[PDB]
């Protein structure tokens, strides 16, 4: 998963 | 309310990843996780204690170490007591620690958006310094  | 991994875990009902995969609604709603699908971002998840939002998420991705790799200072990965074995001074504390944690959502919100916009704002200025 990656920051928004 | 957010406090109890079942409020959380039933924010999954429309949750992908599944039984078979590692970031499954248990494992994320026990790393503090809840779901907040945007119509663009429907895999996108929360961490309802230290806000930070994490999307394009991966079948084999643990729930609990995506978390302390993007918020490292987050309060919540650091409680290791179950949730009934906590004493209400530091339910307090934890909860304390929340708001301070949600004030500062909203101040990076707040100045990321005022950043946006005086970029756009210098480089039009800059138009006008060439003539
Ligand atoms: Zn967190």
């Amino acid at each position: 998963a990656r920051t928004k | 309310q957010p406090f109890l991994k079942d409020h959380r875990i039933s924010t999954f009902k429309n949750w992908p990843f599944l039984e078979g995969c590692a970031c499954t609604p248990e494992r994320m709603a026990e790393a503090g996780f809840i779901h907040c699908p945007t119509e663009n971002e429907p895999d996108l998840a929360q961490c309802f204690f230290c806000f930070k939002e994490l999307e394009g998420w991966e079948p084999d991705d643990d729930p609990i170490e995506e978390h302390k790799k993007h918020s490292s200072g987050c309060a919540f990965l650091s409680v290791k007591k179950q949730f009934e074995e906590l004493t209400l001074g530091e339910f307090l504390k934890l909860d304390r620690e929340r708001a301070k944690n949600k004030i500062a959502k909203e101040t990076n919100n707040k100045k990321k958006e005022f950043e946006e916009t005086a970029k756009k704002v210098r480089r039009a200025i800059e138009q006008l310094a060439a003539m």
